[PDB]
């Protein structure tokens, strides 16, 4: 169960954030 | 200032040729002064959006009447 | 004035005279004048790396390089005030080259009758 | 060479509207104006503009359906069609082809009657 | 496996997010 | 204790600093807004629109709002005086504006509708 | 009561101030009581952005004839 | 075809108004219109067109609520209609009450009064 790193954790949080933000603003575009 | 206004005009349009953006000199630069003065870019999109679809449509009925 | 200014960009769009370009303004008109959300970015950095971004998904890195090139040269001319705005609206109107233009049906026409 | 009369967009429209209703296109006067001011509203563009990304997104639509055949059927149908070569906007087609098709597996949430008040 | 730290820190970062995303869409 | 109407055309005349009859197409713009149907606001949870405030401001880097909004919160909470405290923090965090942003100068434009 | 409610408005105008609002203390004082009545904070926000919409259109046009 | 002497939607709205406003028909006209105008309006296809999902969508919001008492409940009162077979439309049914459930911990919003302003 090797603990997701903090590099990875913030990876990962910036591409949630990411694809979050082009829906967001793709809906808002739209 | 003069020479700066005019190698930022060139410089956009060839940015606009490259992306093919089919903004003209006169165009770019109308757009340039907009956004100095403030403009909204969501609004400013909109807007050239709006004018891209009338001025296609007045091109079209150009093309169907000549 | 800015309004006479955007009246002319739009004939110049067009390549109708202002008269004949009185919808085309008063759509404009209509569309600033709707009350929008905040923009996504307001920093002039985060919108040229969204557009850099964007050319270089077209496989455009060329026409990518150009468009840095042209933002560095805009900023070092510095005769915009609202640069973030600028290279917002130049990402906004960017198109890919490689998705076939959805033709706006002929039909589109039969309406403007 | 005189291209069979394919009835300018509008005349197809009304055709079509007519066709559609099974009435005259004289009876189907509102369901003209309907077509009419959807045809003239500005539509956003086709969520797929690549015949091959088009038609991956329809078989993939297949198999979500539980018609794995039919994906299969889809995909090679999709291979035909790019080597056929006939239609020229096939993009436009196969997002038109993908957003046509319907889930048999989906009850039909049966559409109240009450819909056809605002018909006229 | 994500440790409940880093699980905690994703699953907060991904509801901003996704928050973020519905608010400028409510706001449009 | 007058009318929400009254009061909201009062706010108006006062902010815009016009006469009622100057500002007659945009009270009749504002009893529009105000009488159609909005959409949900972003936030209607005090506490969750008090954070989500906080933490714009610091996310913008905007520190010494982020401490005025974090302690202005600390008051109406303590305070207890309004009954709707989700309401005001939304209507705070929406009207929230960063000081450092130089004032967008409503382009010339606009006026060209204004006639 | 009337001193906690001057506490709360001293304290909604420095937050204005420091987040630039450009709101006065009689309408930061009637919107406040608007929400303590159970008005829909999305009709007073967008009541407040409408005024000062026309508040700038007025100003846009006073700059436009001058 | 069994049409059960279903009293005109009209009729239906028209009740509905005065039950909800609890004002007679004649004083939920406007209520009565606003009614009709919502039902003729086109709404986005409902969330859950499975009756099964819908029954699970209810007492996952119910979870959610704290009313895990009641998410078991509506389960089992799921469970039995299903086996009842009495409801023709069980899944539209299951999301209009899914969609209705109401959490008694958050309060009511309260439609401010202010509404009638804008009606003069």
């Amino acid at each position: 169960n090797a603990p997701l790193t903090s590099i990875q954790i913030r990876f990962i949080q910036n591409m949630i954030q990411e694809t979050l933000d082009d829906f967001r603003e793709a809906c808002h575009r739209d | 200032n003069l020479n700066a206004v005019r190698e930022t005009m060139d410089v956009l349009l060839e940015i606009s040729r490259i992306l093919n953006t089919g903004l003209d000199m006169e165009t770019l630069s109308i757009c340039v002064r907009l956004c100095e003065q403030g403009i909204n870019p969501e609004a400013l999109s909109s807007v050239i959006k709006e004018l891209r679809k009338a001025t296609e449509a007045l091109k079209a009925a150009e093309n169907m009447t000549s | 004035s800015p309004n006479v200014l955007l009246q002319n960009l739009c004939c110049r769009i067009l390549g109708r005279s202002e008269a004949d370009v009185a919808q085309q303004f008063q759509y404009a008109v209509r569309v600033i004048g709707s009350n929008f959300a905040p923009t996504v970015e307001r920093d002039e950095f985060l919108v040229a790396e969204k557009i850099k971004k964007e050319l270089i998904r077209q496989r455009r890195e060329a026409d990518a390089a150009l468009f840095s090139e042209l933002h560095r040269k805009l900023h070092s001319q510095g005769v915009l005030k609202n640069k973030w705005s600028i290279l917002y609206l130049l990402l906004s109107l960017s198109e890919d080259p490689r998705r076939q233009p959805s033709k706006v049906s002929s039909y589109a026409t039969l309406f403007a009758q």
